[PDB]
């Protein structure tokens, strides 16, 4: 089957420089409607 | 580098906390910005009071001086601080001073060399006043978007040491705004609900999926030297994932990412907005004497009369089809012991 990637469920978001590693920002959506 | 890795660490432990208080709650905030928040209020504390702070950091001081760790600050702040042409990184730092107050000098200059911070006289007399002067530097620095950092603000506040970065960049394979549609998003095991899912179709992206921590890694770049990475745990799997967050299973995602195709990929549009009170927050970290009538701040004015009062924290995150925008402050609030 295709390799599919679907985010239907709770993930975790982590922006990141390519330029070392650090964490810029981090997030956690439990619910995307929350706004 | 290796002090990058405790800032790392800062941010998976400080996570850690804060889904302790509401797990069931999304979370949003920047950890770069808390760290160089409270590196650059060590900037003004002695002894112990430093230590815990220092330490709460989660910074190696057996092997690294406080020398060494301002200067990790200034070369980072000094490498970051630039927007590329499709990357917008902006990041500032500024003393709120009452007017009242000379502060000592090494501590001004070592402000302005190390964390380039702006300094302004301010009236925190007239709360009204110094408050909006705060937030329009915040939301002037953030592009519109932190607009209540501060909300309330002490007549005896004698500074304020505020931080803020903002991030704008774009997909480097953006999504079709035309193909976007709503979707069921599983708010839990059974409780499904219908959201706006972002589409899109084979595509060739940094992918990695293991196992032994069940769950799936994805890399999209922005145009630009930053790239998000999405973590999927399983169904129920969410608790150990957070469980092994440390910086050695992020140094693992990102060596095992390997190209491939993938057929169909699924990302939510969402915007979304936190505010956050750290002081509970840091006490668990271990910092602790800055709150406390026992505070050495002496390194700002040169005797032991400040106080830390309180740490608050906004940060907002949008993603969308065409990219991604997101920002955040950090403000120390100062009072006089
Ligand atoms: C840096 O912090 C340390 C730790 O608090 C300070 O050392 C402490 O200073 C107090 C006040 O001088 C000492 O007081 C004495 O304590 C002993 C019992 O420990 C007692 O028998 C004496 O009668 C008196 O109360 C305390 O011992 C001392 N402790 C340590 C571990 O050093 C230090 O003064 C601070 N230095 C700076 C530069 O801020
Ligand atoms: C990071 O970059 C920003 C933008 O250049 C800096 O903000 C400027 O700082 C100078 C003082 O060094 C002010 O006089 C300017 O008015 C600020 N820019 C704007 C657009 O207002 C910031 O100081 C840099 N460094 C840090 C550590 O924040």
């Amino acid at each position: 089957t295709r390799t599919i990637v679907r985010f239907n469920r709770p993930f975790l978001m982590i922006i990141v420089p390519t330029d070392t590693q650090n964490i810029f920002f981090m997030s956690k959506v439990t619910n995307p409607k929350q706004a | 580098l290796g002090l990058a890795s405790a800032n790392v660490d800062f941010a998976f432990s400080l996570y850690k906390q804060l889904v302790l208080k509401a797990p069931d709650k999304n979370v949003i905030f920047s950890p770069l910005s808390i760290s160089t928040a409270l590196a650059f209020l060590s900037l003004g504390a002695h002894n112990t009071t430093l230590t815990e702070i220092l330490k709460g950091l989660k910074f190696n001081l057996t092997e690294t001086s406080e020398a060494e760790i301002h200067q990790s600050f200034q070369h980072l702040l000094r490498t970051l601080n630039q927007s590329s042409d499709e990357l917008q990184l902006s990041m500032g730092n500024a003393m709120f001073v009452k007017e009242q107050l000379s502060l000592l000098d090494r501590f001004t200059e070592d402000a302005k060399r190390l964390y380039g911070s702006e300094a302004f006289a301010t009236d925190f007399q007239d709360s009204a006043a110094a408050k909006k002067l705060i937030n329009d530097y915040v939301k002037n620095g953030t592009r519109g978007k932190i607009t209540d950092l501060i909300k309330d603000l002490d007549s005896q506040t004698m500074m304020v040491l505020v931080n803020y970065i903002f991030f704008k960049a774009k997909w480097e394979m953006p999504f079709d705004p035309q193909d976007t549609h709503q979707s069921r998003f599983y708010l839990s095991k059974k409780k499904w609900v219908m959201v706006p899912m972002m589409s899109l179709h084979h595509l060739t992206i940094p992918y990695f999926r293991d196992e032994e921590l069940s769950c799936t890694v994805v890399e999209l770049k922005y145009t630009g030297n930053a790239s998000a990475l999405f973590i999927l745990p399983d169904q129920d799997k969410m608790e150990e994932v957070e469980a092994m967050l440390l910086p050695e299973t992020l140094k693992r995602w990102r060596d095992s990412l390997e190209f491939r195709e993938i057929g169909e990929l699924y990302l939510p549009k969402f915007s979304i907005s936190r505010d956050y009170n750290l002081n509970d927050i840091l006490l668990q970290l271990g910092i602790e004497e800055a709150f406390t009538s026992k505070a050495d701040l002496s390194g700002i004015t040169g005797a032991r009369n400040l106080a830390v009062s309180q740490v608050v924290h906004k940060a907002v995150l949008d993603v969308f089809e065409e990219g991604t925008e997101a920002s955040a402050a950090t403000a120390v609030k100062i009072t006089l012991l």
